[PDB]
């Protein structure tokens, strides 16, 4: 009493639990209660994760206030101390857990049948205590209360199949959701539910982390469960059940992996964004502990708002540097919000649909989307059209022989200085959900490859991917393309043709998957275009690198009176007001462009005979025209079968932008037009 | 009643269902299941399948039954047994082993056969389910998938030596020399704390005799995942497989295998001093079946695994190294080999989706067939591996031809030239993370032994990296003398290299050697140097454009856009049969034609070394092996000479100067 | 019931005998 | 800064044959003697 003194805190957990139960049972504003609908789904085993919205709790409290009832601030209590309310809400859900309307069959998970077995076993042991005491003949309330004193049942955490998470309350619908930098998360925020805004830099493999290790004793037939809380644990050697503890001949008990409780465990590393780091500082990282069904929701390169419980961990640094009870910290992730939704996770829900129709019905989708790509960049409309086609990409074809065709458009922008090639690269990086901006001859030599290291979390050798690997199923914007090393150039060649990187080096023999669309920006030989010199002469690209690019723009800066007047009005308007000059044309928001492009990428248009015949004729005419000029000062490198597949890819991308399933003549017309005007700036 | 705790498995019901499945299954059930009812032939798909298998295993004395898991889906009564086996492999496989023993005993007794029942009863029969559901890769398995029957597919990189796993511990008394033999129980052996003899009860008298215990074989194999689905941004993964007591040494490095086994997790002790385990479990696979034969892949070269094949017979592992060729399949192979257009049929069957390149696909086919391997009784070795270089104008499908020969070959590694190193292509020293030791791992040229190594961008790889390929392309070996490794390693791998000339275009002004830009010592090692040129011909464009645009008419193309092409399933089996069973022998007329032609070629410009005669012979042998001929006539030598001449385009090359006459090119 | 029975082997494997200890009634599971 | 991990058990299966000398068998037999002993049709020890 004198030691371990008691303190008077304003938190009463009994009525807080009562409020939690009332909210779970009665809240229905989002036909019946939302949360019992969710628990009914969980009981029937269609759902294994319970997400408790703090907006729902806040709305429930507001409604209780409006009707006059005084309700405790459950939202603030959860935000201040979130670890206890996961525990509380789990107990409350267990109390109000509906019976399953679907019977256990052979297609259910082994965990589900194990939980059903132990639930039935504990109810049977309750009934067996009851029958035995009734036979002993010594009110049913007292009989029951004796039974739960003399039963060793499976605790509710062992008969539990769902995972509980706390979704932060929205800023518009409002502490736990305002984004914090890694620096702004001090020790005052420890123990609270907080949201950190950052970029993920390293994700470990999903490993089974034991939470309650189970053992079976062959002597008494008991199952002894030992909870695990730390990095390491000491296994039990002798049984600790009632029978063996009371007896003198103890039983030696063996592990039961199938009966143990495991958690899907990941240890991600979030990092400060460049806009969050102070002046002259290096960004610092934070450890995120992802558990349960939330795993595989974070990947390196993701810019995310991660909401979780900021919790302390035992010290792991040097012992001589420990001054007091120093503790490491991590973020027990509860919710993940992706700034750039991936194209693979696209679903045609109602709101996604309404937005897409409001984009289509406005008309001129192709030109609106192209002109909306970097709208302060002015007068590069064919450039923006080609970039939009690169974002959409063609249709990947796997022939039955096992052959694969790339399906992705590589675009090279060779141009004069000050033409916005680098500004167009960052625009594409911003638009793309998986976009990697690199500069040649910087530090990307290992970037255009993967490096083998050791995972600190899990004792394995894993090769972490670089620029060409992190931008997988995305876009790699390579600036200063003409200034890379030979190894990097060969890697780019392999990526642009086979979409793989074959590495055979000391310690590694692998074929990395790099399904990357390459957007290169280059400067012409001598840094400025010499129209006196041949185009191929001024292009410092091997006929084989040039061949790989589906489109090669020649962005030349020729002086003029009207064109320069119009660029200067645009740039000066952008400098006054942080927006583009045109009032008739409104740019598409980059989030709504990503949603349209995600929708468009789900279509796989095919080519009919009537369109592919023209495609063949155009290819023949292109080949003849290329043959007629091999060195006529306008030679772009003669046409190749790669130009046919680039024409095909551009036509398929244009068909996808129309949300069509037929590759029409208009799309092939526009593809040929884009290829032709890729090179008219020379004239 | 009486199901097993923690499982849905009931011993009686599962045994009855599996016995009914074994006694009453016909392959027409699976043919109906796979929606292939029009392939159903009454002769072999209407016999009890597993009754015949049990009879064959009884006659042959084997102990392992290879159960196709998908077969359980065909039978109605075992639709649940499939899920039980996948979910609970341990209990279900034990019940299946018992049921196999009962089934064979019933087959012997009920049919009143002569076979002795003593050696059947004392034999341990095992079941090897392989074709379980193939999905989820390896990294997408959650902790709920622990102790489940999973199916991985990948490449074998390394294998530890045979580890002894103690099954019976033999103790001995330090006083009275009395011995008990304790049995292992879930990895724990109960050491006696007292001599069980009533005469002496000394407490710590008993000592473990390590060399008199009973041990079993355990082996850990390092595998690289090659999943069907690869999520964006991830890199290739490596896992550890555990093979036990008959599957040890059944997988060699460089093997592409599909392995079915139990997904297990073990706690790893943090330190060797104290007994404290790590809360983060380590995952691995207990191998129960290994499949080394793919129906869309050539069989492994039996000339390289003869010792391994006969060691497999002593080991009674019953691992199918080479696919089975039935009598009907052999008759079909002979009928196809009797065709008049066999050469052009096999050539156009190679990569059907690549446009017409008849000589490139005819050289590729001959390389796949290979020459004749001649071992000297007095000491020596000639290997029929054919090395082919594809130098040519950019965009000619050279890389698609390397990607097909990589996919179709049994073993081989696809390299990119600049991404390869001299150490990388040979054996190197790495560090294991499990044992924390230094181990040897094979290179690309060693993992490709017995197959084809595909090297793209052969020009971009440096001079010193190219030095290691000399010994491989000539002696088919790598004689390595480095710190920790001094030995000769077999590297009997054909080399399929691809390259473009300097300037990335074949300039007709420069001679052939200037364009290829390879040292005479390496350009001689190539048995076939192809100059693939992109000429502008209107009909060539017309037809290459129809070919490419026909692949886009349907979302997943079924390519039959030829007169007739053999399926890869038939093509690989034909090539494997010809390689295994046909060994052409040079005849005297072939010898005279060979000498004639070599002297004719032996008369700047590309040189003709003595190695060209050796490319002739083996090429001729390859042709003689293609037609299933056991002898080489002068027609095969003439075909080899014609292929050699047409590959380098001698018909358009001036003898005095190595210019290619662009008007003389025969693209067609 | 019918009057006949399948011909079962006499030798029981150690694993099959070990599985006999873990049996529970079908009221649990299926 | 974490709490104390708990250890708990639950009966699932019949273990090894109850042996007569086991403290838990002795306790069970004493409990049965207390609850079931009758003297002149009276549970003397239960009532006491
Ligand atoms: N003859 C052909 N048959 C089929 N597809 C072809 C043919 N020629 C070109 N293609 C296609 O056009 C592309 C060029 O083929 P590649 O395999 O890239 O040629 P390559 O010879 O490897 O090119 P380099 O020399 O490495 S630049 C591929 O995507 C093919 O699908
Ligand atoms: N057409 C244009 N519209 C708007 N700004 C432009 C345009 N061309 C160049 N600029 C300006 O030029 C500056 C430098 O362009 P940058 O992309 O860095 O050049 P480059 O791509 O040639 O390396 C940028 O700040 C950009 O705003
Ligand atoms: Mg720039
Ligand atoms: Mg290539
Ligand atoms: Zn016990
Ligand atoms: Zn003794």
């Amino acid at each position: 009493s004198a030691a371990l003194p008691s303190i008077q805190l304003p938190v009463d957990y009994n009525n807080l639990f009562n409020e939690i139960t009332d909210f779970l049972v009665t809240f229905k504003q989002d036909k019946g209660p939302k949360y019992m609908a969710m628990l009914q789904k969980v009981a029937n085993r269609e759902l294994n994760s319970v997400i408790i919205d703090l907006d729902d709790i806040l709305q429930y409290q507001n409604e209780k206030f409006l009707q006059g009832t005084q309700a405790d601030d459950l939202v603030s209590a959860i935000q201040q101390n979130a670890n206890h309310f996961t525990e509380l809400f789990c107990r409350a859900i267990d109390n109000n857990m509906p019976l399953p309307t679907k019977e256990i069959d052979y297609k259910d998970d082994v965990l589900d049948v194990i939980l059903n077995q132990r639930r039935l076993r504990n109810e049977r042991m309750l009934s067996d205590r009851t029958n035995e005491i009734r036979s002993e003949n010594l009110m049913n309330d007292a009989l029951r209360e004796v039974v739960e004193d003399e039963t060793e049942l499976f605790p509710p955490n062992l008969t539990r199949r769902y995972f509980l998470y706390f979704k932060p309350l929205s800023q518009n619908c409002a502490i736990s959701s305002k984004p914090l930098s890694v620096r702004q998360i001090k020790g005052d925020f420890l123990g609270q539910l907080i949201t950190v805004r950052g970029i993920i830099t390293r994700v470990s493999d999903v490993k089974p982390a034991v939470e309650v290790i189970a053992y079976t004793c062959d002597q008494c037939g008991y199952e002894v469960f030992q909870e695990v809380n730390s990095r390491t644990f000491t296994p039990l050697s002798e049984c600790t059940s009632e029978e063996c503890s009371q007896n003198q001949t103890k039983g030696q008990l063996f592990m039961s992996t199938r009966a143990s409780k495991f958690s899907a465990f990941q240890e991600c590393k979030i990092q400060e964004l460049s806009q969050q780091v102070p002046v002259g500082h290096i960004p610092r990282s934070l450890n995120i502990h992802v558990n349960g069904t939330l795993v595989r929701s974070l990947s390196p390169g993701d810019i995310v708002d991660v909401t979780g419980i900021f919790l302390p961990a035992p010290y792991t640094g040097f012992k001589a540097l420990k001054a007091g009870l120093l503790t490491e910290t991590y973020l027990e992730a509860q919710f993940v919000r992706q700034h750039k939704k991936k194209f693979a996770s696209f679903s045609l829900t109602s709101d996604v649909e309404e937005r897409v129709m409001e984009l289509i019905t406005s008309g001129d989708v192709y030109n609106r989307l192209a002109k909306s790509i970097a709208p302060e960049i002015y007068g590069n409309l064919d450039v923006k059209k080609a970039l939009l086609l690169l974002l959409v990409g063609g249709v990947d074809k796997r022939v039955g022989d096992g052959m694969k065709i790339r399906g992705d458009i590589n675009v090279c922008l060779m141009g004069d200085p000050g033409v916005a090639k680098s500004q167009l690269l960052k625009a594409i990086c911003k638009i793309s959900p998986r976009g990697v901006y690199t500069t040649g001859k910087g530090s990307s030599g290992v970037g255009l490859t993967a490096a083998v290291m050791k995972d600190p979390v899990t004792d394995e050798m894993i090769l972490e991917g670089g620029a060409l690997v992190l931008a997988d199923n995305g876009i790699c914007c390579i600036d200063e393309f003409d200034k890379m090393d030979e190894s990097d150039r060969t890697a780019i060649h392999e990526v642009m043709e086979q979409q793989t990187i074959s590495i055979s080096k000391a310690g590694i023999n692998t074929t990395l998957n790099a399904r990357t669309s390459i957007l290169a920006a280059a400067n012409p030989l001598y840094g400025r275009y010499n129209p006196r010199l041949s185009p191929l002469d001024n292009i410092n690209l091997p006929a084989a690198l040039l061949s790989r690019f589906d489109i090669l723009f020649l962005m030349l800066d020729i002086p003029s009176r009207d064109d320069d007047e119009k660029l200067a009005e645009h740039v000066t308007y952008v400098h006054m007001h942080n927006k583009q000059p045109d009032l008739d044309f409104t740019p598409v928001e980059p989030s709504k462009m990503r949603e349209y492009i995600a929708y468009a990428k789900t279509k796989r248009p095919v080519m009919s005979e009537a369109v592919n015949d023209y495609v063949v004729q155009a290819y023949i005419r292109l080949r003849q025209d290329s043959k007629r000029e091999m060195d006529s000062k306008f030679s772009f490198g003669q046409a190749t079968p790669r130009t046919l597949l680039g024409i095909i890819r551009l036509s398929q991308a244009l068909a996808k932008l129309r949300l069509a399933d037929m590759v029409d003549i208009d799309d092939v017309e526009e593809a040929l037009r884009l290829v032709r005007v890729s090179k008219e700036s020379l004239y | 009643l009486r199901i097993i705790w923690g499982t849905n498995v009931s011993i009686q019901e599962c045994t009855t269902n599996f016995r009914n499945f074994l006694m009453s299954f016909k392959y027409k059930f699976r043919k109906i299941l796979d929606e292939r009812e029009e392939f159903i032939n009454n002769t072999t798909d209407e016999e009890l399948y597993y009754i015949k298998q049990l009879n064959e295993m009884r006659e042959l004395g084997t102990s392992n039954l290879n159960l196709d898991a998908r077969n359980l889906l065909a039978y109605k009564q075992t639709e649940d047994l499939y899920h039980q086996l996948l979910n609970y492999p341990q209990e279900v496989i034990s019940i299946m082993d018992q049921t196999i023993k009962d089934c064979m005993v019933s087959l012997i007794v009920d049919n009143n056969l002569d076979y002795d029942l003593d050696e059947i009863e004392t034999k341990f029969y095992k079941v090897r389910p392989y074709n379980v559901g193939s999905c989820k890769g390896m990294r997408e398995l959650n902790p709920n998938d622990i102790d489940k029957l999973i199916n991985l597919k990948g490449l074998v990189l390394r294998s530890t030596p045979v580890i002894p796993d103690m099954k019976v511990a033999f103790f001995k008394c330090n006083v009275c020399d009395h011995t008990m033999a304790v049995e292992i129980d879930r990895g724990v052996i109960q050491e006696p704390a007292r001599c069980e003899r009533i005469d002496c009860n000394e407490p710590n008298s008993m000592s473990l005799i390590h060399n008199r215990c009973s041990f079993a074989d355990k082996q850990v194999i390092k595998l690289q995942e090659t999943p069907d689905f690869v999520p964006d941004g991830q890199t290739p993964h490596s896992i550890s497989l555990c093979v036990y007591d008959e599957l040890v040494d059944s997988c060699r490095a460089g093997d592409r295998i599909e392995v079915t086994g139990t997904f297990r997790s073990i706690p790893i002790r943090a330190n060797s001093r104290q007994r404290v385990l790590k809360s983060l479990y380590k995952t691995y696979v207990d191998v129960v079946h290994v499949k080394k034969v793919s129906d869309k892949r050539l069989d492994v070269d039996t000339s390289t695994i003869e010792q391994e094949l006969m060691q497999n017979k002593v080991d009674h592992n019953e691992v199918e190294e080479v696919r089975q060729i039935t009598d009907q399949d052999l008759a079909k192979i002979r009928e196809v080999a009797a065709r008049e257009d066999l050469y052009s049929l096999l050539a156009r069957s190679i990569a059907p989706s690549i446009y017409e390149l008849e000589d490139v696909k005819k050289g590729i086919l001959l390389q796949l067939f290979g020459g004749t391997n001649k071992t000297f009784t007095k000491g020596g070795r000639y290997r029929g591996d054919i090395n082919i270089l594809l130098c040519g104008d950019p965009s000619t499908s050279k890389s698609q031809i390397l990607q097909y020969v990589h996919k179709i070959t049994p073993r081989g590694v696809y390299t990119s030239g600049k991404g390869s190193s001299a150490v990388g292509l040979t054996a190197y020293i790495t560090r294991d993370v499990d044992t924390k030791q230094l181990v040897l791992e094979s290179g690309a040229l060693v993992l490709s032994d017995g197959g084809v190594c595909c090297i793209d961008e052969f020009d971009k790889m440096s001079d010193s990296t190219r030095s290691v390929l000399h010994e491989v392309m000539e002696q088919q070996t790598i004689s390595i003398a480095k710190a920790g490794i001094i030995t000769t390693l077999n590297a009997r791998s054909s080399i399929l290299a691809s390259a473009n000339p300097i300037g990335s275009r074949y300039n007709p002004n420069l001679p052939v050697t200037e364009n290829i830009d390879l040292p005479p010592p390496l350009l001689s090692r190539f048995d076939l140097v192809y100059l693939v040129l992109d000429k502008v011909d209107e009909k060539n464009d017309r037809e290459l454009a129809k070919h490419l645009t026909n692949l886009y008419l349907e979302d997943k193309p079924e390519h039959i856009s030829q007169d007739d092409v053999l399926p890869v399933e038939f093509l690989t089996m034909y090539i494997s049969y010809a390689k295994e069973h046909i060994h052409p022998i040079i005849t005297e007329a072939a010898k005279t034609e060979l000498v004639r032609a070599y002297v004719g070629m032996r008369k700047k410009r590309i040189t003709a070394t003595t190695r060209q005669l050796e490319s002739m012979i083996r090429l001729a042998e390859a042709h003689a092996k293609m037609k299933l001929k056991n002898v080489v006539e002068l027609e095969d030598v003439q075909e080899a000479v014609r292929l050699i001449r047409s590959a380098i385009k001698d018909y358009a090359t001036d003898p005095k100067t190595g210019k290619i006459d662009m008007n003389l090119v025969q693209t067609g | 019931g019918n009057g006949l029975g399948p011909t079962r082997a006499s030798v029981m494997s150690k694993n099959m005998k070990s599985l006999s200890r873990l049996m529970v009634d079908r009221k649990l599971g299926v | 800064s974490f709490d104390r991990p708990e250890i708990y058990s639950a009966p699932v299966l019949q273990g090894e044959s109850p042996n007569d000398d086991d403290n838990t068998e002795i306790i069970k037999s004493f409990k049965n003697f207390i609850l079931e002993f009758r003297l002149d049709s009276q549970f003397i020890y239960r009532d006491q």
